[PDB]
DNA sequence: GCCAGTGCCAA
DNA sequence: CCTTGGCACTGGC
């Protein structure tokens, strides 16, 4: 129940989404990021209706991350409207994610 | 012979106050101190030693303290001081010429750990007094309190300077004792501490009188400079920077940024497991963060086709697969695999020839405006550049250039060599009287080293190949034969074969394979059987080990043989280079008893010598024609002197710069 | 700034 | 087994 987004898409996806959208900006090559995947696929499930969960990778896709300042992976960056809400950066828990999300929805 | 050295507030270019000397006298066996106010009795104790018919020992006095003298002395006390050629001694220039085999740090101008190999232990203090005056300064003044300024230690003399300028002479003193305790150089039954300059040139080696002749004329030359075109470099420079800005413009279009793993510390580990992965990149567990929450510290990065990186990585994530690397773990990047990759995206094909162009279009610039010894970095007031020369830098008796090194400026046939070349010229001088232009004349030995092989194979031919060899131009004739394309290809093939060159190393040169290689390598070798015989006897003479390592120079010296397969290289070099150097000498001995004056005050003005060429800067064409006849005389000159099997020639040409006169 | 690796520029 | 040399540029400590 994921959006894997695109560089030509994002714009549209999450910038004109009108909800709650949380983007991860990752890469096959890190450690942290494969870690927070597997937590992000039940999120989806459990947020489903109150939020949209979209993952984009930074190889395959280059162009986005620039824009936001991609410091450090993964990144997820909470969209709100095409604004940023919420920046959170690592390989969150289950119960840290759940938390972030309750707090900033 | 009196042993001396001085102390400046400035280098030669800008020194205008004498601080203090010293000079050690062998025949009263005393050091005598001179401070600021002793200059005019320091030049009379010069004086007094030439007005003897004796000997002045400097280290390094030859290119700074004799010229630095004479600028001083007329500038402080308007005197005119001009110590003879034939009374000074040099122990830097003896030192390069003994301790031909090994690196000094030219003054202290080197970095003294990029040098390989070992130092000479006197010249390597004499070289760090300069450095190490300044540590003693900087700390004496850090104690009061004071603080240190740029460089403070000479703009004033102090007791200091005064103690640094006494071990200078006394550790110059100890070098050249060392030098003269040579056999090889100077006969034991002489005491050469003991002897007036006739005798000492007379009785020595006659390498030693060359390379004093030719340190003292390449001393001048470096004070001469090269007239050289700002403003034209500087256009080019702004020409080249724009297609290099095109060029990234187009290439980042192509290939995009990218983000990798940068300030990772912490080791990151298997989760499920526990061991450590060192193939994953490095975390960094923090105290926009949560504490605990592991993550990897990215950077973002940009193409840059200076990378031979970021090419290769780019390139193979477009379907190149490496086929040469090298020792270590990296594909070789350079023009000849560039020009042989092959891709499947029209765009990224196309690229690669942006990236050839961006490279050499980044190695002008950087030689003519960016890179550390830049030309535009080293033009002086005058408008002209003084490059270095170290007269007896290369082992094999060759000189070594640098600061800039205006031996390796890019040919009139490479890309952008006509513009580069053309701003180095006689006609960028303006006469001090009427202000015309001046006139330059280039000269060059024609097939150099062919020749010395003629020479030195003449034993086993009976001089047929000297006979053969000026039978029309030597190259021309081979470049047919051998079916090249151009003349400078086959000089590069010819001592790429001579010099020992695999078959695929030969094939490289012509653009071609190993098979090719072999028939160019049997057909020439052939055709002079002798360069089989003269290689066997060279090698029974030298190994067996080593029965002996270094060659007998055409003046005497040793030249150091580092390796068995290149001592045909070190025989056939040297002398050339000898050859050379005594030719430049001869040369500019032949207008001065012509009549003709040496500096830009005078009639003629040497602005560079390139191993077997001379570019001189001429006052007028009439005298640029007598200087290019003069060179071919000095030329035949000096083949006689040392009986050359050979008849050496010279090719003169007359111009307004080097693009015309090379 | 030092340094290792790579490459090009000239003779 | 091309040799002799200077020097620019990336990327690691
Ligand atoms: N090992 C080696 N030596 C070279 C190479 N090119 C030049 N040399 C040496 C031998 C000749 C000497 C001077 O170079 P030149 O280009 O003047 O050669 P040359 O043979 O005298 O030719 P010319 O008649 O054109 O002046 O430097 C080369 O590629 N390899
Ligand atoms: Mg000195
Ligand atoms: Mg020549
Ligand atoms: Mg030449």
């Amino acid at each position: 129940k994921i959006i894997h987004l695109t560089d030509d898409s994002f714009d549209t996806d999450v910038l004109k989404a009108d909800g709650a959208i949380l983007v991860d900006f990752w890469a096959e090559w890190c450690g942290p990021c494969k870690m927070i995947a597997p937590i992000l696929d039940e999120i989806a499930d459990e947020y489903q209706g109150k939020l949209t969960v979209a993952k984009l990778n930074i190889d395959q896709n280059p162009g986005t991350a620039p824009k936001y300042g991609i410091r450090g992976i993964p990144t997820l960056l909470l969209f709100k409207n095409g604004e940023v809400a919420a920046t959170k950066v690592g390989a969150l828990s289950k119960g840290q994610l759940k938390e972030f999300l309750d707090a900033n929805l | 012979m009196i042993v001396s050295d001085i102390e400046a507030n400035a280098l030669l270019e800008s020194v205008t106050k004498f601080h203090c000397g010293v000079i050690y006298d062998y025949s009263t066996a005393e050091y005598v101190s001179y401070r600021p106010s002793d200059f005019g009795a320091y030049l009379d104790a010069l004086e007094a030693e030439v007005a003897r018919g004796g000997l002045i020992v400097f280290h390094n006095g030859h290119k700074y303290d004799v010229p630095a003298l004479t600028k001083l002395a007329k500038l402080q006390l308007n005197r005119e001081f001009h110590l003879p050629r034939e009374n000074c001694i040099d122990t830097l220039v003896l030192s390069r010429l003994i301790h031909s085999n090994l690196k000094d740090t030219d003054m202290g101008l080197l970095r003294s750990g990029k040098l390989p190999g070992a130092l000479e232990a006197w010249g390597y203090r004499l070289g760090e007094m300069k450095g190490e005056y300044k540590d003693d300064f900087k700390r004496m003044l850090e104690e009061q309190g004071e603080e240190y300024v740029d460089g403070m230690e000479w703009w004033n003399f102090n007791e200091e300077m005064m103690d640094y300028n006494v071990q200078d002479v006394v550790v110059t003193k100890a070098l050249l004792e060392k030098l003269l305790s040579d056999k090889h150089y100077f006969p034991p039954e002489i005491d050469f501490t003991d002897v007036g300059y006739t005798t000492f040139w007379s009785e020595s080696l006659e390498a030693v009188d060359i390379e004093h002749r030719a340190a003292w004329l390449l001393a001048k030359q470096e004070r001469n400079g090269f007239p050289f075109d700002t403003k034209a470099i500087e256009e080019l420079y702004v020409e080249l920077a724009a297609r290099r800005s095109e060029l990234l413009r187009k290439l980042t279009e192509t290939f995009g940024s990218w983000y990798q793993p940068k300030g990772g510390t912490e080791m990151f580990c298997h989760p499920r497991t526990g061991k450590p992965l060192p193939k994953y990149p490095r975390i960094k567990t923090p105290k926009e963060y949560v504490a605990g929450a592991p993550y990897t510290p990215v950077e973002h990065v940009v193409f840059n086709p200076s990378s031979r990186d970021h090419i290769q990585k780019k390139l193979q994530e477009a379907g190149w697969v490496p086929t040469k690397y090298t020792d270590k773990g990296a594909p070789v990047v350079d023009d000849e695999v560039l020009e042989g990759v092959r891709v499947d995206d029209p765009e990224k094909q196309a690229a690669i020839d942006l990236i050839k162009e961006y490279l050499m279009i980044q190695k002008r610039i950087g030689q003519s405006a960016e890179g550390d010894k830049a030309w535009l970095r080293y033009v002086a007031e005058d408008g002209k550049i003084h490059g270095s020369v170290n007269p007896n830098g290369a082992v094999t008796g060759r000189a070594t250039h640098a600061f800039p090194n205006l031996a390796q400026i890019p040919g009139v046939r490479s890309p952008y060599g006509e513009q580069c070349r053309a701003a180095f010229g006689a006609e960028h001088h303006l006469d001090g009287i009427t202000g015309k232009p001046w006139v330059q004349a280039g000269i060059d030995a024609s097939g150099l080293e062919l020749r010395c092989l003629a020479h030195f194979m003449a034993r086993f031919d009976n001089g047929e190949y000297a006979h053969e060899i000026l039978n029309g131009d030597i190259h021309t004739k081979n470049q047919i034969a051998a079916e090249l394309p151009t003349r400078d290809n086959a000089k590069t093939f010819i001592y790429g074969f001579l010099y020992g060159a695999g078959d695929e190393k030969i094939g490289q040169i012509v653009g071609a394979g190993k098979e090719r290689g072999k028939e160019l390598k049997k057909k020439f070798l052939e055709n002079t059987p002798a360069i089989a015989a003269l290689r066997e006897s060279i090698q029974q003479t030298l190994v067996e080990k080593w029965k002996r390592r270094w060659i007998k120079g055409l003046d005497g010296r040793k030249v150091h043989v580092r390796s068995p397969h290149a001592a045909l290289n070190t025989l056939l070099q040297s002398a050339g280079a000898l050859i050379c150097k005594l030719w430049i000498i001869k040369t500019e001995e032949m207008l001065v008893e012509k009549g003709l004056k040496h500096g830009w005050d005078g009639d003629f003005a040497y602005m560079a010598w390139v191993h077997d060429e001379i570019q001189v800067g001429c006052r007028t064409e009439e005298i640029a024609q007598v200087v290019i006849e003069t060179a071919q005389e000095a030329m035949r000159w000096v083949g006689d002197h040392w009986n050359f099997r050979c008849l050496l020639d010279t090719e003169g040409k007359m111009g307004p710069n080097w693009a015309i006169c090379h």
